[PDB]
C-alpha cells in the first residue's frame, strides 16, 4: 500500500522514476535526473503574483473590442481557466502517490502549486475585465465546446488514479471483487501513466500555445496589455512544464529507468500518435468555433489552424513521434517575442620610391 | 464602421479583403506570414479611412519585414505594390489596350503625339499581343519604388 | 470514483470542505470560507528561498561548539527534515483527493508547496556545515532514535489514504475483495480525517515548535546565526499551517460545515486527547535523546518538558480539547522574539497675605 514515509532504507539514486518505493527523506544534495532540480530552481526563480501587474487598463480596451473579439477573447479565456483548473489538482493525485526519487516528487508539487497561481491569475484578469466574473466561471463546465475536451483530458488522469488505487489496495495479480474479476497489472499501470503524460504533454505543449497565440495576437495591437503580461509570465511557466513532460516520456521510452519500459512505450506509438492527432484535429475545430462571427488583425481560422500544425510536428518530434502534417515554418513569427526572453598622416617617400609605374 | 472605396463609396469595414489580397500576394512564397503583414502595418481604423491609404500602409509593413530569414518578402510587397500602383492609374488590375491607353495619354498631353503619327491603329494592337502583363510579377519591391518613384 | 474534473456545474459556495463533490473549476472570486483565502494570499506574500539568506557563519560555529551540543543541533535538524518531508507531500495525496471547495483545494497545495521549500533549506543548511550531507540524510532513515516516531505521524495519514481509495473504487457499503468481506464506511472514513488533522495540528503546533526552542536557544547565544534565519521564516509559515489545521478542525467540530461531522467529533474527543498528549509525550521523549549527553545555557531535558507541556495546553485548548498538564507560565519567554513579525519667578502679595498663619 501507499505509505507517506517508507520505513526502508533505500539508495535513492537508484529507484526509478515511477512505480519504485516511496519517497521517504526530501533531500536536494543529489539527484538521480538533475532536469528536475534545474526544473524547480527555474521554477523557483520565476515566482510571481498575479497582483503585481497592472490589469487596469484592460478593462478599456475589452469594451471596446467587437462583439465577435470579446467572444473570442473570453473563450480562450474560459478554455485557459479549464485546462489550468485540471492541471492545478491533477499532477499531485496522479504522480504524487507513483514517484520513487525525490527530486521528481518535488518537481510535480511545484509544478502543480505554479498551476495554482496561473488559475488564480485568470481570475485576476476576469475580475479586472468582465462586470461579473460568474457569467464567465458558470459557463466553464456547461460549454459545449469545451465539455468535450475537458472530459478527454480529465480522463486519462482518471483512469491513472483508478488503476493506481487499484495497486495499492490489491498489489499485481488477479482479484476478485464483489463476484467480478479484476485483473491488476503492473504493466497497465505503466501503459496508463505514458498515456496520461503524452495527454498532459500535449495538453501544455500544443493546447495551451495554440490559446498563447490567441492572447498575443491581441497585444500585437497593443490591446489587453495587463492580460499579455500575465499570459507572457505564464508562457514562461508553461515552457518548464512542457520541458518536464518531455524529459519524462523520453526517459521512459528510452529504457534509460525502467528496461520494460521502452518495450511498452513502442506498443503505446500508434495509440499516443493518434492521441496527438486528435489533439491537434481538437484545437482546429476550436479555431473553427472562435472565429465563426468574424477575424481579428493577424489571427483568422487559417493562420491558427496553420499554427496548429507547425507547433504540433515540433511537439510530436521531442517526443520520438511521427509528423502527422506537412512541413511548414511558423505562420506566426511575432509570437517568438512573447515566449523567449581621424588620418594617420605620416608617409614614407622611401617605400612609395619601391613603386614602377 | 466604414471605409471609404477607390470610387468614393463607402462600406463597412471586412477584414476578409485584407485577408484575400495578402494570400494572394503571399502565394507560393516561402517563410512570409499574412499574420506578421497585417500586425506590423499598426493600421489606426477610424470611421471613413480612405481604403487606398490601408493599401499604402500594408506595403509598408511588408517591405520592412525583408530580412536574410524571409528574403520571399520582397516579392509580397513587390506584388502588393504593383496591385496598388494598377489601381492608381487604371481604377482596376487589368491594364486597358495599348491603343487606348496611348490615345488617352496623348490628349492629356502626357506622351508624345509622334506614337500616333508613326503607328496606326492595327499597329498598336500588334504591340499589345507582345505585352506580358504577368512580367510584373517577376520585379523586387526596390524595383517598384523606383518604378513609381 | 475521483475524477479531475467533475463534470456536474455545482454551487461551490454550498459544498462541504470535504467528500463533496470534487472541485472542477478553480475560481477565487468568492469562497465559502475566506479563511484559507486570506491564508493563500498570507503565504505567497511570504516566499522566500533559502539560497537568499547567508549562512557562511554558520559552518563555523557549528564547528567550534561542544560535541554533545553538536549532537543537539543536528539531532534536531534531522527531526525538522523528516517531519518536512511528510509534510511535503501527505497534505497533496491524503487531503486532495477529498476537498469539495476550490479555496481550501488550493491552500492545501499552497501549503503543500511551503513544505518543498522548508525541505530545501534543511538541505542548503546541512550541506552548508558538514562535509558529508549523506551522513546525515541517511542517518534519518537508519537511525533507531529518529524513525520511530516517523510511524506516529505516517500512521494516520497512510490510513486515510488507504480507506479513500477503497471509498473511491467501491462506494459505501459492505464488499468482499478476495474473499475477506470490507466495510466503507462514510462516517469512518470522516472519523479517520478528524483524526489525521488532529494529528496534523499536533505535528505543526507542538512538535515543531518544540523544535524551534532548540534552534533559536542557539541564536539567543549568537551562534548558528544563519540557521536561526531561516528557522524564524519557517517558524512564521508553520503560523500559518497551524491556523489552517486548527480553522479545518473548528469548523468540522462545531458542525457549521457539515452536521454528521459534529456527532463524529465528538466520539472522537477522547480520542483525539489521548492523540494530543501521546504528541506531548514523545516530544518529552525525543528531549530526553537531546540531552542524552549534555545540556548547553538556556535549555536542558527539563526545561524543554516544561514548554511542550506549556505549548500543549495553549494548542489543545485552541481545538476545544481538555488541558492534559498543570498551568504553568512560558519556561522559556525569549522565544516570543522569534515567533511573530524651570521657575516663574511671579508672586503675588495680595494672595498670600489672604493666608492666615
Ligand atoms: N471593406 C473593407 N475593409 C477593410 N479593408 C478593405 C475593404 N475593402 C478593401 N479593403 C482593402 C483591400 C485592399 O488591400 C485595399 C485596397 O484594395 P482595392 O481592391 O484597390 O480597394 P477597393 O476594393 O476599395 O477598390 O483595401
Ligand atoms: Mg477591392
Amino acid at each position: 500500500a501507499y505509505t507517506t514515509f517508507s520505513q526502508t532504507k533505500n539508495d535513492q539514486l537508484k529507484e526509478p522514476m515511477f512505480f519504485g518505493q516511496p519517497v521517504n527523506v526530501a533531500r536536494y544534495d543529489q539527484q538521480k535526473y538533475d532536469i528536475f532540480e534545474k526544473l524547480i530552481e527555474k521554477q523557483l526563480s520565476f515566482f510571481w503574483r498575479p497582483e503585481e501587474v497592472d490589469v487596469s487598463r484592460d478593462r478599456i480596451d475589452y469594451q471596446a473590442l467587437p462583439e465577435h473579439e470579446k467572444h473570442i477573447f473570453i473563450s480562450n479565456l474560459k478554455y485557459q481557466t479549464l485546462l489550468d483548473s485540471i492541471q492545478g489538482r491533477s499532477p499531485n493525485v496522479a504522480l504524487l502517490p507513483l514517484i520513487s526519487i525525490p527530486e521528481l516528487e518535488t518537481w510535480v508539487e511545484t509544478w502543480a502549486f505554479s498551476e495554482t497561481i496561473h488559475s488564480r491569475s485568470y481570475t485576476h484578469i476576469i475580475r479586472n475585465i468582465v462586470n461579473d466574473p460568474s457569467v464567465v466561471f458558470d459557463d466553464i463546465v456547461t460549454n459545449e465546446q469545451i465539455q468535450k475536451r475537458a472530459e478527454g483530458i480529465s480522463s486519462y488522469y482518471d483512469e491513472l488514479i483508478e488503476m493506481t488505487s487499484y495497486w495499492h489496495l490489491l498489489g499485481e495479480g488477479t482479484h476478485t471483487v464483489n463476484g467480478k474479476t479484476v485483473t491488476v497489472s503492473l504493466r497497465e499501470l505503466k501503459k496508463k501513466l505514458y498515456l496520461c503524460l503524452m495527454s498532459v504533454n500535449a495538453l501544455e505543449a500544443i493546447r495551451f500555445y495554440v490559446s498563447f497565440a490567441c492572447s498575443f495576437a491581441f497585444a500585437e495591437r497593443e490591446l489587453m496589455e495587463g492580460n499579455a503580461k500575465i499570459i507572457r509570465l505564464i508562457a514562461r511557466d508553461e515552457a518548464l512544464h512542457l520541458t518536464g513532460t518531455q524529459h519524462m516520456l523520453n526517459l521512459l521510452r528510452s529504457g534509460a529507468d525502467d528496461p520494460e519500459m521502452a518495450e511498452i512505450a513502442e506498443e503505446c506509438k500508434q495509440e499516443c500518435y493518434d492521441l496527438f492527432v486528435q489533439a491537434a484535429q481538437q484545437e482546429k475545430d476550436w479555431a473553427d468555433y472562435l472565429f465563426r462571427d468574424g477575424s481579428m488583425i493577424g489571427l483568422n481560422k487559417d493562420i491558427l489552424c496553420q499554427y496548429v500544425e507547425y507547433i504540433t510536428n515540433i511537439r510530436m518530434q521531442a517526443v520520438g513521434l511521427d509528423l502527422p502534417f506537412q512541413t511548414r515554418s511558423n505562420p506566426i513569427p511575432w509570437i517568438n517575442t512573447w515566449l523567449v526572453s581621424q588620418i594617420d598622416s605620416e608617409v614614407d617617400t622611401d617605400d612609395l620610391s619601391n613603386f614602377q609605374l | 464602421l466604414l471605409v471609404t472605396k477607390r470610387d468614393g463609396s463607402t462600406e463597412r469595414i471586412n477584414l476578409d479583403k485584407i485577408h484575400r489580397v495578402l494570400d494572394w500576394a503571399a502565394e507560393g512564397l516561402h517563410n512570409v506570414s499574412i499574420s506578421q503583414v497585417e500586425l506590423r502595418s499598426h493600421i489606426q481604423f477610424y470611421d471613413g479611412i480612405k481604403t487606398s491609404d490601408i493599401h499604402e500602409t500594408i506595403i509598408k509593413a511588408a517591405a520592412d519585414l525583408i530580412s536574410r530569414d524571409a528574403p520571399d518578402y520582397q516579392y509580397l510587397a513587390a506584388r502588393l505594390a504593383i496591385f496598388h500602383l494598377r489601381k492608381k492609374a487604371y481604377g482596376q488590375f487589368e491594364p486597358p489596350a495599348l491603343y487606348d491607353h496611348v490615345v488617352k495619354m496623348v490628349e492629356m498631353g502626357k506622351y508624345d503625339n509622334h506614337l500616333l503619327e508613326d503607328y496606326t491603329e492595327e499597329e498598336f494592337k500588334q504591340m499589345d499581343t507582345f505585352i506580358d502583363h504577368d512580367r510584373d510579377m517577376t520585379f523586387s519591391y526596390a524595383a517598384v519604388k523606383q518604378l513609381e518613384g
